[PDB]
RNA sequence: GAAACCAAAGUCUUUGGGUUCCGGGGGGAGUAUGGUUGCAAAGCUGAAACUUAAAGGAAUUGACGGAAGGGCACCACCAGGAGUGGAGCCUGCGGCUUAAUUUGCACCCGGCCCGACACGGACAGGAUUGACAGAUUGAUAGCUCUUUCUCGAUUCCGUGGGUGGUGGUGCAUGGCCGUUGUUGGCUGGUUAAUUCCGAUGAACG
RNA sequence: UUAAAUCCUUUAACGAGGAUCCAUUGGAGGGCAAGUCUGGUGCCAGCAGCCGCGGUAAUUCCAGCUCCAAUAGCGUAUAUU
């Protein structure tokens, strides 16, 4: 039942951070 | 004033699925 | 040999397609396009719309390094070379370096009559990151070159060989991709490579099958961020057979009802100016119907963007063949 | 091809809007 | 809407001395003056590196040899295995030259030492400008940035006076497309000669904005010592001028063409040669010294039933 | 005279009686600062940086939701009557479902059938046309799936943003129909019936 | 020729049909002379001294073709009449 927009409400944005560096 | 439950082809009052059942709402002074 | 030639045609004419169609496609018949296109969503507004800049991180952008503010960094390191003193060896000193690393080779480079030239970098230039480089087409060459293709890049006293990603320079937040390097205006070259603080200039070689460098592009450092989102566009093409008042029976777009319900909630547009979305799949073969803001004529063809985030490839490679003389080609 | 430069452009261009 | 007349529209009623000017210039130019004094007092004299020029030909027909004849003060030849560098020495001019020298085409050696140097001269042919080698080239170095440059024609000695007059004249013309106000020498004589040296040493410097922040340095002598010979790796013994800013153990060394390296001791022996005629200072440890990570060290159906009627 | 208007605002491009003050696109702004007068409030003199394609004058109406008077109407109303809207049935628009629920038969699901230009190939070793049979098919049908019999240049495979073809459509266009009075003059079968079918002309105004 | 030259002038020889021995610089809505042509972009990119053009039929943007003005010259900035 899945379509183009309720697809993205299933990717998670906290896995592959990179390293930041700081100030 | 609900033209966006008017339906375009019929006169009456048209369910949408994204919003709630039809109505309109006007505010007082 | 020849192989070489017909691949040397296949992307003149791939070339030659995309400068003609900017980037459509045709669609698989047998592979579905909710497979195919499983990645793919629809922007509104391209430019405007909002895309999460975090959204499907690979594991290439887990082993590299970001700045928080990039820009106060680089204000911090050069206020502190220019004003704070560091102790050591100052400017005019002939000086010997032992270093501790080193491979025999090198000395071999020198004994030839190579030159050899060192230099001590800024602190947070050994780690690697995302390089953005501004470039524009040398006139000299002409040779087509595809988006992820290694080349050579000579950027701020480093040499090494790499895969770009080409991009529009825009100054919004997404960049459409730009399958080809054309030689009229300036691209952005996005590619993972040691941190470089700018002011930089960036050279593009391609390495020639008789070991010549051809000089591909010219251009200077823009940014090191992995912030920068790199968005490859694929445009679907789809045909009416006939026009009502605002509505329209586009076929040869999909070929199954299941990938017309799946690339319902996205607009599309036409070649001519209209704007119209999917109302309802009509056949069960991918024909359907759908309503526009106008009525079009039979003439007209209609178009569905999809967008999605490419990434660059991992392909540093620190060395670099030394050339042949350059010569007449 | 080439243009009439000079006289001979002022020539052309005279024969074109005055003798026809 | 506009009113008729009707409609009431009341009619609205319609209610420094010229010598501090001079004394002020004066300063302002004694500042100035100071500036630039002490910045062309920066480079190539008793304090400073020797002046480093890159002589490139840009044509098949330039007899570099005979050039850098003509141009060899007290003259050092330090030799390599096919290509010759020469240090000079003018105490009566009081400045100092490092002469270095590339054919255009071979990409790494003009890019390599035109990033470290000071000058580039233009070595020209009288009849035509440049080979198509030698435009390759200038568009590698226009592209990577170019220093003080100065151009210098080798054979119109050659030609009889007429045409030397006339293919002055065609060269400039041809030239003028790339370099559009600079103005071309002679290199046939030794008086020539010295004018283009002190060309060279009086000219305003084109500064490059990536090399003057980090520090550079030209090998003038390198030697290597084995830590396991089998290992093919060992303390390498580089030896030549500090040219950018002042370099420090705590930040990492790059060779251009071999990466990242670490540098474990720096020591300022004399000065081989001087323009008038062991110790370290520095501490290696790693409490602020950078490492090579450039990665991250973290990792009840039936048979006859279709769908239909299913 | 720009006109409203003026016996002056006339004796002005046919421009000079004498003389004082004073304006130079709109704002910044009569503001800042300096000077001067004043008990004070303030008065007099008075910028620039900057900003902008307008600001304004003369009269004239014309649109301009609208506003005030009337006329008319059971698709407007008073007094009513029958009602629908309440329930069931079916019918139209919407909406929902599915292959379509055609429409203010495109298509569902299947099966059929068939453009030149140039270049590279196959092409009489035969390119190609026509098929006995059995069946695939939902059924047959060489238009199909196996078996070789015949006609033999009437050829058949692919690629190009270059033309393009029983192409579609609008303009001009030559002929041609119709459109804008008067007087004469039976081999055949078949049915009640000179019945049915079947072969079979001239002048005047 | 000239101090000696160069250039100019005078003369032998060679030297032109795509006579390739190839004329540019600004423009084509109005002011202001010269296109409502075609392709691309779609209030973007841009142009535009000024009025203005561009938001899917752009006489004005980027180009091809054509046309206009001056011509070995023609644009631009500024001072000044």
């Amino acid at each position: 039942k899945w379509d183009c927009e309720s697809i993205c409400s299933t990717y998670s944005n906290l896995y592959n951070h990179p390293q930041l560096i700081k100030y | 004033p609900g033209a966006e439950y008017k339906a375009k082809k019929a006169k009456g009052d048209v369910k949408k699925k994204g919003r709630p059942d039809p109505y309109a709402y006007i505010p007082l002074n | 040999d020849e192989e070489a030639e017909a691949k040397m045609l296949e992307k003149y004419k791939q070339e030659r397609l995309e400068e003609m169609f900017p980037d459509e496609v045709d669609t698989p018949r047998d592979v579905a396009a909710r497979i195919r296109f499983q990645k793919y969503r629809g922007l509104k507004s391209f430019r405007t719309s909002p895309w999460d800049p975090k959204e499907n991180l690979p594991q290439d952008y887990a082993r590299i390094f970001q700045f928080q503010n990039f820009t106060n960094t680089r204000k911090s390191i050069f206020k502190e070379v220019e004003e704070k003193e560091v102790e050591g060896a100052e400017v005019g000193w002939y000086v010997t370096l032992h270093v501790s690393e080193v491979p025999v080779s090198v000395v071999e480079c020198f004994r030839q009559g190579t030159p050899l030239i060192a230099f001590s970098l800024l602190p947070h230039e050994q780690k690697m990151s995302v390089l953005n480089m501004v470039v524009r087409r040398d006139p000299g060459n002409t040779e087509p070159v595809k988006a992820k293709e290694e080349l050579i890049f000579h950027c701020g006293f480093r040499r090494f060989r790499a895969s770009p990603l080409f991009s529009q320079h825009t100054a919004a937040d997404k960049h459409k991709l730009q399958r080809f390097l054309t030689a009229d205006m300036a691209l952005v070259a996005t590619v993972y490579a040691p941190i470089t603080f700018p002011p930089a200039s960036v050279l593009l070689f391609k390495q020639k099958s008789n070991g010549m460098h051809s000089l591909i592009a010219t251009g200077h450092l823009m940014s090191v961020d992995p912030d920068r989102m790199v968005i490859k566009r694929v445009v679907l093409s789809g045909h009416p057979f006939k026009i009502f008042t605002k509505m329209a029976v586009v076929r040869y777009m999909f070929f199954n009802r299941e990938d017309v319900l799946w690339f319902k909630p996205v607009e599309l547009r036409t070649k001519w100016g209209r704007r119209g979305h999917i109302k309802e799949p009509l056949g069960t073969h991918g024909h359907m119907k759908c309503s526009f803001d106008g009525k079009l004529k039979s003439q007209d063809t209609v178009l569905m963007n999809l967008y999605k985030r490419v990434f660059p490839k991992w392909t540093y490679d620190p060395y670099v063949p030394e050339p042949v003389p350059w010569l007449k080609s | 091809k080439k243009k009439k430069t000079g006289r001979a452009k002022r020539r052309m261009q005279y024969n074109r809007r005055f003798v026809n | 809407h506009r009113p008729g007349p009707l409609k009431q529209q009341n009619k609205a009623h319609k209610g420094l001395s010229r010598v501090d000017q001079r004394h002020r210039a004066s300063q302002l130019r004694k500042q100035k003056k100071e500036a630039v004094l002490a910045e062309k007092r920066q480079l190539g004299g008793k304090d400073g590196p020797p002046h480093q020029v890159l002589v490139v030909p840009l044509h098949s027909r330039i007899s570099l040899p005979e050039a850098m004849q003509l141009l060899q003060g007290t003259v050092h030849l330090n030799e390599l295995g096919n290509t010759q560098n020469f240090m000079l020495l003018c105490p009566r001019l009081k400045h100092r030259w490092f002469f270095t020298s590339a054919r255009p085409g071979d990409l790494h050696v003009v890019l390599d030492m035109a990033k470290v140097a000071d000058t580039i001269l233009f070595l020209l042919d009288p009849l035509e400008g440049w080979d198509s080698t030698g435009d390759y080239c200038l568009s590698c170095l226009f592209a990577q940035g170019l220093p003080t440059y100065t151009l210098a024609v080798q054979g119109i000695s050659g030609l009889p006076l007429k045409k030397q007059i006339d293919t002055r004249k065609k060269l400039s013309k041809a030239v003028e497309k790339r370099f559009p106000h600079d103005k071309l020498l002679l290199l046939d004589t030794q008086q020539e000669a010295g004018m283009l040296l002190r060309q060279l040493a009086n000219q305003k410097q084109q500064h490059l904005a990536f090399r003057d922040r980090r520090a550079y340095l030209f090998a003038h002598a390198v030697d290597f010592v084995p830590s396991e010979e089998n290992n093919l790796v060992g303390t390498l013994k580089i030896s030549g001028y500090v040219r950018g800013q002042t370099l420090n153990v705590n930040r990492l060394l790059h060779i251009v063409g071999y990466g990242d390296f670490q540098m474990k001791q720096i020591d300022a022996p004399g000065d081989p040669f001087p323009l008038n005629p062991k110790v370290l200072m520095k501490a290696d440890p790693g409490r602020q010294e950078s490492l090579q990570a450039e990665v991250i060290p973290d990792p009840k159906v039936p048979k006859g039933t279709s769908s239909y009627q299913a």
